[PDB]
RNA sequence: ACCGGCGGACGGCUCAGUAACACGUCGGUAACCUACCCUCGGGAGGGGGAUAACCCCGGGAAACUGGGGCUAAUCCCCCAUAGGCCUGGGGUACUGGAAGGUCCCCAGGCCGAAAGGGAGCCGUAAGGCUCCGCCCGAGGAUGGGCCGGCGGCCGAUUAGGUAGUUGGUGGGGUAACGGCCCACCAAGCCGAAGAUCGGUACGGGCCGUGAGAGCGGGAGCCCGGAGAUGGACACUGAGACACGGGUCC
C-alpha cells in the first residue's frame, strides 16, 4: 500500500508531506490512533525534511487519516471496516446550528491499505 | 412511545379514529424503579417550560420524623412490602407508600422519589 | 362548616379525601338537582334531569333528559330514588365530574 | 468574513383526514406553563478553560472533510452567598363563596444565580454624570394547555355492543387533573328517546331564493381546526415532534 504522509512538528507549527511506499509502508499496517512508533526504524531523512538538527532516536504518532474515498477516521470506532451512522459533532462533522444531527460516512481506527492520507506528529 | 392524551374508547365501547398526529406536549417518560443500593445516584431532567425534576435512581439513605417533629438521617436495609405492586418488595423498588426497614425500626414512604429526588418516612408504632 | 351553597352539612363525619365536606375536594362551576337512577358501582351514582326543547319550526316542545355520573360520599350515600343536589368540580375519573352535595328527599 | 446575541414556532398556502369536546355559546382551573413587556423589593464577590477567524500541510469526481500551531469575548465551567423544591411539628397575619394556597417559628435533606459588561462628556489625574445592559423574588400582562352543561347530518334490506371495558383502593408518569398507564378487588358501562356499524362531509360568522312560515349551499373576506409525497420517530428551544431543519421504511 502508498500511504501520503503529514508530519506534523509540534513546536514549530511547521508540517511536510512525502509520499511512503513498499516494505516501509508495510510495516505501517495495523496501528490504531495514539500509539507511538520510531521514525528512524521506518526510515526518514527527518534532518534533510525541516532543515534542522533533531534528537536522537525521536518517534512519532500516529494522530489520523483518510481513506481513499474521501473519508475520514474516527478514533472510537473499533476495527478497520467503514461504518455509516449518526453525529452530534466530533471529528468527520461541522455542525453549523445549535442541536443538529446527521448520518455520515466515517473509517476506524486501524490502518488498512484502503487508506490515502496519513497524519502524524512529532514526539519527543 | 408514551402518549398521556387520551383513550381511543368511547365509554359506550365504540372506537374513536384520531384525527391528528400526537402533539410533543402529551408524552410521558419511563419510570424510575428506585432501588435500595450502597450508593445514592441521581440525575436531572428539563421540563416543559425549561423547568427541572430531580429524579432518584438508588437510594441508600432516607430522612425519619417522629410524632415530636424531630428527624434523623439513617441508611435504608430492605423493602419489607410495597401494597402498589405484587412484586416491588422483591426487588427492592421504594415508592411512595411503601414500607422500609432502618436501623431504628420500620417507617412508611411519604415523599415521591422520582419526583423530589429525596426518601422521606414517618416512624411506625 | 359551610363550603359556599348555604345549605345543611350531613350529620355524620367521614373520612373520604374526596368528600368536600370533611375532605380536601373543592367546589366550582354549575349546581344542578336530579333523580338518581343507578347506584351499582362503588361510591358512584347516576342522576338524571329532564327539560324541555322548543322546536320553531313545529312551534311546540319536546322532551329530553341528561344523565351525569356524580361521587357519592360516605357521609351522604344517596340510593335509588330520591332527590338529589350536585356540584362541578375536578376530574375523578374518565366520566366522573360532579359530587353529591346534599340529598333533598329521601325515597 | 468569522465567533457571539436575537429571530427563523409568526406571516403565506391548501381542505386530504376527521361525525370528534372538531366547532358555536355560557362557565371552570383552589389541577397548569409562558422568552419579549410593566411595577415594586433585592444582588452583581473569587477563580479556571478551550476554540473559529488567522499560519503550515492536505484528502476526495464531487457532496463534504483530516492533523499540527496560536488567540478573544456579554462564549463555556467551578467555589461561595442569595434563592428554589420535598416531608414532619407548631402559630393563626392575607385573599376568597369556600384553602391540599400565601405569611411566621423550629427540624432532616436535595438542587443551586449573575456580564458592573459596552458607549459618550467632565476628568491633569483621581473619580463622577448620563445612555444601553446582567441575575433572583412577588404580582400583572400577552400567548396557550386542560375540563364541564347545552346546540346543529342520512340509513333498521345495520339489534344487540364493550372485557382496560365501567367503577374502587395503592402507585407511576406529566407543566398539570384524569384508566393517561400499571398491580390488586368487583361486575359494571351504553342501547328502539336508535347503541354499535356503514355513508357523506372541515365547523361558524354568513350566502342564494321565497309574502312569510320555510327550502338549499357553506371555495374567495374574518375567527377556530388540520396537513406539508404515504407511514412511524427524535434533537434544540420559552414555544416544534418544525413547509424553504434531522433519522428509518
Ligand atoms: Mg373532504
Ligand atoms: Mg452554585
Ligand atoms: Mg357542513
Ligand atoms: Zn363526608
Amino acid at each position: 500500500a502508498t500511504f501520503k504522509l503529514v508530519i506534523s512538528d509540534p513546536k514549530t507549527g511547521i508540517a511536510k508531506q512525502i509520499e511512503i511506499t513498499g516494505p516501509e509502508a508495510e510495516k505501517l499496517i495495523g496501528k490504531r490512533i495514539g500509539d507511538q512508533i520510531p521514525v528512524k526504524e521506518l526510515g526518514i531523512n527527518l534532518n534533510e525534511l525541516f532543515g534542522k538538527e533533531f534528537p536522537e532516536d525521536v518517534k512519532m504518532e500516529i494522530r489520523g487519516g483518510t481513506d481513499k474515498d474521501g473519508f475520514p477516521m474516527r478514533p472510537d470506532i473499533h476495527g478497520p471496516r467503514r461504518v455509516r451512522i449518526l453525529l452530534s459533532k466530533g471529528p468527520g462533522f461541522r455542525p453549523k446550528e445549535k442541536g443538529e444531527r446527521r448520518k455520515k460516512t466515517v473509517r476506524g481506527n486501524t490502518i488498512s491499505p484502503e487508506i490515502v492520507q496519513v497524519n502524524v506528529k512529532l514526539v519527543y | 412511545a408514551i402518549w398521556q392524551g387520551r383513550s381511543l374508547r368511547k365509554p359506550s365501547g365504540g372506537r374513536i379514529v384520531l384525527a391528528r398526529k400526537k402533539r410533543k406536549r402529551e408524552l410521558g417518560r419511563e419510570p424510575s424503579n428506585t432501588r435500595v443500593a450502597e450508593q445514592d445516584k441521581r440525575k436531572i431532567i428539563r421540563t416543559y417550560g425549561g423547568n427541572k425534576k430531580v429524579r432518584l435512581t438508588a437510594a441508600a439513605y432516607a430522612n425519619v420524623f417522629d410524632k415530636s417533629g424531630k428527624g434523623r438521617k439513617v441508611r435504608i436495609i430492605r423493602v419489607i412490602e410495597n401494597p402498589a405492586n405484587r412484586q416491588f418488595a422483591r426487588r427492592n423498588i421504594i415508592t411512595k407508600g411503601a414500607i422500609i426497614e432502618t436501623e431504628i425500626g420500620k417507617a412508611k414512604v411519604t415523599s415521591r422519589p422520582g419526583q423530589d429526588g429525596v426518601v422521606n418516612a414517618i416512624l411506625l408504632e | 362548616r359551610d363550603i359556599g351553597l348555604r345549605i345543611q352539612p350531613p350529620a355524620e363525619k367521614c373520612d373520604d379525601p374526596k368528600c368536600p365536606w370533611h375532605g380536601h375536594l373543592k367546589i366550582h362551576g354549575r349546581v344542578f338537582e336530579g333523580i338518581v337512577v343507578s347506584d351499582k358501582p362503588r361510591k358512584t351514582v347516576t342522576v338524571e334531569r329532564q327539560y324541555y326543547h322548543y322546536l320553531k319550526k313545529y312551534e311546540r316542545y319536546e322532551l329530553r333528559r341528561s344523565r351525569i355520573h356524580a361521587h357519592n360520599p360516605p357521609c351522604i350515600n344517596a340510593k335509588v330514588g330520591d332527590r338529589v343536589l350536585i356540584a362541578e368540580t375536578r376530574p375523578l375519573s374518565k366520566t366522573k365530574h360532579f359530587v353529591v352535595v346534599a340529598v333533598l328527599e329521601r325515597a
